[PDB]
């Protein structure tokens, strides 16, 4: 399986850079996870980009990959909340944010790698998608 | 008939979206 | 029934001027929810603070008030989403942001009032509690 | 030996903590 965060959907729908390679990512594992509140805060993101329409894209995305959103529980909650003393953001630190944190908890639970784009989750203790 | 078609069709078409609002984070505030 | 938002239970805990009477208020109902979601943001924004000790306070008070942490799921999500158009904190206009989203999707999908401190909540289509 | 007093106890302690990072821009300006 996998688990996608929020900057991996939104530089694919936002067409960036390496777009296609997550992509490909995506298209290689038959079970893909979402957490519930990266769902909202992608939706949150590209609704202010593209408005309404941009919107309408995501869930068509979500609905052809056969997204499986995990709702946050407190267990996921409770990983984030320890994993932010060790690796959140502060003055130059350039870790976790709390957007992050949810997609971090819920790869620490489900024990499954996850798919990102960026800085925040390069050194971490859970396991990245590694892309082809 | 692939996925990763599917997918890249609606990036393509969502790209290409008149972009509304420019910045990024701060659409996401804290 | 009430939902308890970040805002509240971090002046609960920093001794804010109105603490005192944000805890009567949750006296007077016995049944409180409070989303994984801003339960966590209460953690970070505490623990950051306080340290670690003061998570120790944040957990003694959801234990203490008995408060049941609710998950997180798609349809919490879903009416965040679309609340967030209407009444999110955009250019110039107070309102919800990101963590809002979390307290406001459970208010709104439970249907009960919300405790909250500040203005993001004031003028939405959810109710507030009564402050005595 | 009411609710109240309870929170308040929990309250005046963990305000009486000592600061070790300051006031809320650090969640994290996204
Ligand atoms: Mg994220
Ligand atoms: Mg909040």
């Amino acid at each position: 399986m996998m688990v996608i965060d929020t900057s991996a959907l939104v530089a694919m729908l936002s067409d960036e850079p390496d777009a296609e390679r997550f992509e490909a990512a995506v298209e290689a594992d038959h079970i893909r996870l979402m957490s519930t509140a990266s769902y909202l805060e992608t939706a949150l993101v590209i609704e202010a980009r593209f408005g309404e329409p941009g919107g309408r894209e995501l869930d068509l995305w979500l609905h052809r990959a056969a997204v499986d959103l995990v709702a946050v529980h407190a267990d996921q909650a409770d990983a984030a909340r320890a994993a932010y003393r060790t690796y959140g953001k502060g003055r130059h630190r350039a870790g976790l944010n709390y957007g992050d944190c949810f997609s971090y908890g819920l790869a620490k639970i489900s024990g499954q790698p996850l798919l990102f784009k960026g800085e925040d989750f390069q050194h971490t203790d859970i396991a990245t998608v590694a892309l082809p | 008939v692939p996925l990763r078609d599917e997918l890249a069709a609606i990036r393509h078409r969502c790209a290409a979206l008149p972009v509304v609002d420019n910045r990024s984070a701060e659409a996401i505030l804290g």
